[PDB]
């Protein structure tokens, strides 16, 4: 389940 | 992976009623740390990029009318149209955004569904012009017909042609609902000369029998 | 406006290499990772590789890996695409997008316009038109047919009008098809009344900017 967005 | 898949493939909704359209995920998409289905709908038209609809399976994005809605959880999901409007003809797709490979379903074209209307046929023999070429183009017109299943069948001689013929279909009309298809058959002259009769056979659920329209070269 | 302007596309021999660019403006392009997605003739929409928002990792479509680079320049809120070992079935339009991978709160989307590219050795070729001609046995008091076969053009697209525009009411112009030749061909029709057949003028106007090519052809009874 990745967040490839900042943080 | 995850994939979607989507069922009908296309749907044909008269003016006014409900569309229900449904998407299948491979894997469940609801996350355990949010409690989220990370599930979203979009809508696609001719000559337009794609347009968000639906996020987390059931958020409706600012701006979207209140005619559409999703539904569903896990591996089932559910985009509803209550009442189609004419603008609402369009493919529309799930997509998982879970993975960092957030595939697409594979889209279902909805249309309106209007009244059977077989189509009027016309066949078109080579010009002159072309044949001073070296190639014969025969073209059959199927105008303004619905539903948009036809089967169109060339005929030269009575000999049935197979792989030398190509087809295109227009949008269905905004002002009438229907569908026109154009086949063309292509023959070196040679072949073209050896012939009388070209002949295009149209089948359709509205013809109580299959029409035939014909030439006979050089008349 | 939230935004995303696509450029690069065109026709590219198979074997080879084409770069596009997608430029950003109107919100924070370097917060968010973003994709390429493409659309094939006939086919659906396909995503085709994402890179995180600094450039720290990529994921890419099983068919276009090791042939295809994303890579962004977030100094220039510019994202790319390198294409390398095109192959026939790359033709598409391609899109940049941001979609959703990753959102929590402030939601939004968007989209660039799409860039088409068509991979093909055809060369540029303007077409041949033809007349349809309304055949002889149209009933009379009824609806007849006519039209033009615009034949052999490369690349995509012509435009067709009928009388210089005035005529639009019953046309059809119909999708090309791209034939074994690699060249495109299709037909646009218009139906009449049969009684104005002779009284009223009837002309195709065909243009194909690549080739310079502009005609007026006027269809006839034979």
């Amino acid at each position: 389940n990745p967040d490839p967005n900042a943080n | 992976d995850i994939v979607m898949t989507q069922s009908p493939d296309s749907l044909a909704v008269s003016l006014g009623e409900r569309a229900t359209i449904n998407c299948r995920s491979s894997q469940s998409v609801l996350s355990s740390s949010n409690n989220k289905n990370y599930l979203a709908w979009y809508q696609h038209k001719p000559r337009q990029p794609p347009k968000l609809l639906i996020y987390w399976a059931s958020t409706r994005e600012s701006g979207v009318p209140d005619r559409f809605s999703g539904s569903g959880s896990g591996t089932d999901f559910t985009l509803t149209i209550s009442s189609l409007q004419a603008e609402d003809v369009a493919v529309y797709y799930c997509q998982q955004y879970y993975t960092a490979s957030p595939f697409f379903g594979g889209g279902t074209k909805v249309e309106i569904k209007r009244t059977v209307a077989a189509p009027s046929v016309f066949i078109f023999p080579p010009s002159d012009e072309q044949l001073k070429s070296g190639t014969a183009s025969v073209v059959c017109l199927l105008n303004n017909f619905y539903p948009r299943e036809a089967k169109v069948q060339w005929k030269v001689d009575n000999a049935l042609q197979s792989g030398n013929s190509q087809e295109s279909v227009t949008e269905q009309d905004s002002k009438d609902s229907t569908y026109s298809l154009s086949s063309t058959l292509t023959l070196s002259k040679a072949d073209y000369e050896k012939h009388k009769v070209y002949a295009c056979e149209v089948t359709h659920q509205g013809l109580s029998s299959p029409v035939t329209k014909s030439f006979n070269r050089g008349e | 406006q939230v935004q995303l302007v696509e450029s690069g596309g065109g026709v590219v021999q198979p074997g080879r290499s084409l770069r596009l660019s997608c430029a950003a403006s109107g919100f924070r392009f370097s917060d968010y990772g973003m994709h390429w997605v493409r659309q094939a003739p006939g086919k659906g929409l396909e995503w085709v590789a994402l890179i995180w928002y600094d450039g720290s990792n990529e994921s890419y479509l099983d068919s276009v890996k090791g042939r295809f680079t994303i890579s962004r320049d977030n100094s220039k809120n510019t994202l790319y695409l390198q294409m390398n070992n095109l192959r026939t079935e790359d033709t598409a339009v391609y899109y940049c997008a941001k979609l959703l991978v990753g959102i929590t709160t402030d939601v939004f989307d968007v989209w660039g316009q799409g860039t088409v590219v068509t991979v093909s050795s055809a060369s540029t070729k303007g077409p041949s038109v033809f007349p349809l001609a309304p055949s002889s046995k149209s009933t009379s008091g009824g609806t007849a047919a006519l039209g033009c076969l615009v034949k052999d053009y490369f690349p995509e697209p012509v435009t067709v009008s009928w009388n210089s525009g005035a005529l639009t009411s019953g046309v059809h112009t119909f999708p090309a098809v791209l034939q074994s030749s690699g060249l495109y061909s299709l037909s646009s029709v218009v139906t009449v009344p049969s009684s104005s057949l002779g009284t009223q003028t009837y002309i195709c106007n065909v243009n194909h900017k690549p080739s310079n090519t502009k005609v007026d052809k006027r269809v006839e009874p034979k």
